[PDB]
């Protein structure tokens, strides 16, 4: 299976960028999260980025910190997340699914065992938030042995030696965070034959999706705007889904350039 | 790519988001050049001597060892400005920050002692200081909050997560990843991502250097063992560092046993935790079977760090240092005993180390042995805690 390659092949023949929502698994409950994900796909998400609740997400802002607490309140554990992932993949065979992990959950029961379980449940890519490229060797080697794409963040303060490593070590897509001009970052990444770059910094409005695609990125990740719709609408679950549906379909229409 | 080894055996590393790696590389480079700079060394030594009060005394206990063959010395970091050993390294990190051209300081605190140390160093050296504190720790340590505010520091509470020290450790890092061009992150113990375990050790190592010279002067020999409590590891590695090659000297670190290991309410990750990856390092930690990070428990707030410095885990694994635990009750008894027999009020943290020394002496009272305990702070800050426990008991 190479869902990312297929996805990007189809998107390019129809002059589209990818829209990718992020959502924490089990927020605000297991059954409602499964509803949220089926709503996001139905409204036009091209791929999914899914977080596993972790006690100490030092790379995340407050919207995501609260998403994790909501999921912990619901009793969500890693094992339940992996149960949820199998259901999602059974319902949606072609959508790429990427996990956003913290290293301790990957390390806990064995690095290889973790990526073996991802390949069993049909995950396509894993980003480990607190593993820089300099420490990544055991993680990406385990990922590649189990046919999992290892994803790396290219930050705004990236120098050239980082660009060269990200381009060589990453697969699936390159996670782009926004001193260096943006369109030449996409340029250097295409120079170095990096996996297609998705822009993931502060993507809140249809105009930002359009800007990313026109700037050269293959698409955009909305890393927290979706969790905010969940937060605002916690009391009315049916308004939560309708607001998610309208937002996602707006954001995805924006990707058709 | 780094100038120094970020690992001690299998422990350590730099497990941070990519965005923070340049901040860490800049810090390691500045540290390496500062260590080769005689003028940095002279400024640091000047502040330690003329502002903090170094060298601290090495007191021989007169009464406490009566009727045994143990000779006990206390390294008196309780006499340091601030009343705890933390002052040594915050002065060095603050000089480092100035060396890098930084003008702001970020720090995390739980019990409040590192926050106070950070704030006093920042006021002295003209740095703007912001301190993150878990809101549970804020309410419970409002003396230390007032202290930080008196010294011009901006205190910021954290309700995220469990609102304790570990959740303070996260929001400081988030702040820094955006501000590191102008701000320095003054981490409070010998843990975290490289280069902090190395830096904090080197800015605490005068404890063992002084202790070695002082004990050779007074007893003409090296001690049989040096004993220190282990919260994150800075006071212990500061005492241990200069003795590591003197292989005849036992190195004994004391983790808080809390209510007892078998209760699960302790703070002893090194011997009773499990290796994991958190706070930028690979190290033993308090964690659930699912890999979530738990809190330590100890009656001493200052031993509340749920992991341990990676050099200690390395030292344990190769058998150079030995680690033991001491329960709340054992530390409380050692607290009372030092007050009544020596007229010194020790910190409840340091009482754990003293409690192990008293156990060594009492269990084998005819064994001839020369022991040094790192008295890492004074206990004025603990008298209310000790008082409430003793009334609740009788
Ligand atoms: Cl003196
Ligand atoms: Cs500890």
């Amino acid at each position: 299976m190479e869902r990312y390659e297929n996805l990007f092949a189809q998107l390019n023949d129809r002059r589209e960028g990818a829209f990718v929502p992020f959502v924490t698994l089990g927020d605000p409950g297991i059954e409602q999260s499964l509803k949220i994900i089926d709503t996001l796909i139905d409204a036009g998400a091209d791929a999914l980025e899914l977080g596993v609740p972790f006690s100490d997400p030092l790379a995340d802002g407050p919207t995501i910190q609260n998403a994790n607490l909501r999921a912990f309140a619901a009793g969500v554990t890693p094992a339940q997340c992996f149960e949820m992932l199998a259901l999602i993949r059974e319902k949606h065979p072609t959508i790429p699914i990427g996990l956003l992990m913290y290293a301790n959950l990957v390390f806990n029961n064995g690095i290889d065992a973790f990526y073996a379980r991802c390949e069993q449940v049909g995950v396509d890519s894993v980003l480990v938030a607190d593993v820089p490229v300099e420490e990544s060797a055991p993680f990406r080697q385990a990922a590649l042995r189990h046919n999992i794409a290892p994803i790396f963040i290219c930050p705004p303060n990236a120098d050239d030696d980082l660009l060269r490593q990200v381009a060589s070590y990453g697969r699936g897509y390159t996670y782009l965070l926004s001193a260096l001009p943006l369109h030449h970052l996409i340029e250097k990444l295409k120079e170095y034959h990096a996996a297609p770059a998705l822009q993931g910094f502060g993507i809140s409005s249809p105009e930002q999706v359009s800007a990313a695609v026109r700037a050269g990125a293959a698409g955009a990740i909305s890393g927290s705007a979706i969790v905010k719709i969940i937060e605002k609408n916690l009391a009315s679950p049916k308004q939560m889904l309708a607001e998610l549906r309208s937002f996602v379909s707006a954001m995805k229409a924006a990707s058709r350039a | 790519t780094t100038l120094l080894n970020p690992y001690f055996g299998e422990f350590g590393g730099m497990y941070v988001p990519q965005i923070l790696m340049p901040a860490l590389n800049q810090l390691e480079e500045a540290f390496v050049s500062a260590q080769k700079d005689p003028e940095f060394q002279a400024q640091f030594a000047d502040l330690l001597k003329n502002y903090a009060g170094r060298p601290t005394a090495l007191t021989k206990c007169q009464n406490i060892t009566a009727g045994t063959r143990t000779t006990l010395y206390l390294k008196r970091e309780d006499l340091l400005h601030g009343g705890a050993h933390k002052t040594n390294q915050v002065l060095g990190q603050a000089l480092l920050a100035k060396r890098m051209g930084k003008s702001e300081i970020i720090a995390e605190t739980g019990a409040g002692q590192h926050g106070v140390a950070s704030a006093l160093a920042s006021a002295l050296l003209g740095l703007k200081c912001r301190i993150y504190m878990g809101a549970k720790d804020v309410e419970r340590q409002s003396p230390n909050v007032f202290r930080m505010r008196l010294m011009g520091a901006e205190v910021i509470p954290v309700h995220s997560g469990s609102a304790t020290l570990k959740d303070a450790c996260n929001e400081a890092l988030r702040d820094w990843s955006g501000s590191y061009e102008t701000a320095h992150y003054m981490l409070g113990t010998a843990a975290g991502p490289h280069p902090y375990p190395t830096i904090v050790r080197e800015f605490q190592r005068m404890i063992g250097e002084e202790t070695k010279a002082q004990i050779l002067d007074k007893e003409g020999r090296l001690p049989d063992a040096v004993i220190a409590c282990v919260g994150g590891g800075s006071n212990a590695i500061g005492m241990f560092a200069d003795f590591i090659n003197d292989t005849s000297v036992g190195l004994i670190g004391v983790e808080p046993g809390g209510h007892g290991i078998e209760t699960g309410e302790h703070g002893a990750p090194l011997k009773h935790g499990r290796v994991g990856i958190y706070f930028g390092m690979k190290a033993p930690m308090m964690q659930t079977a699912d890999g979530q990070i738990e809190e330590s428990y100890s009656i001493s707030a200052g031993l509340d760090f749920p992991s341990v410095g990676p050099q200690h885990a390395y030292l344990n694994s190769i058998g150079r240092a030995d680690y033991v635990s001491i329960t709340d009750d054992e530390a409380l008894e050692a607290f009372k005993t030092l007050c009544r027999h020596e007229g010194i009020i020790p910190a409840l943290e340091s009482s754990h180390a003293l409690a192990h020394a008293l156990k060594m002496m009492r269990e084998q009272p005819e064994k001839e042995q020369l022991l040094v305990v790192n008295l890492s702070g004074r206990g004025d800050k603990d008298i209310f805690t000790v008082h409430d426990i003793l009334k609740a008991r009788g």
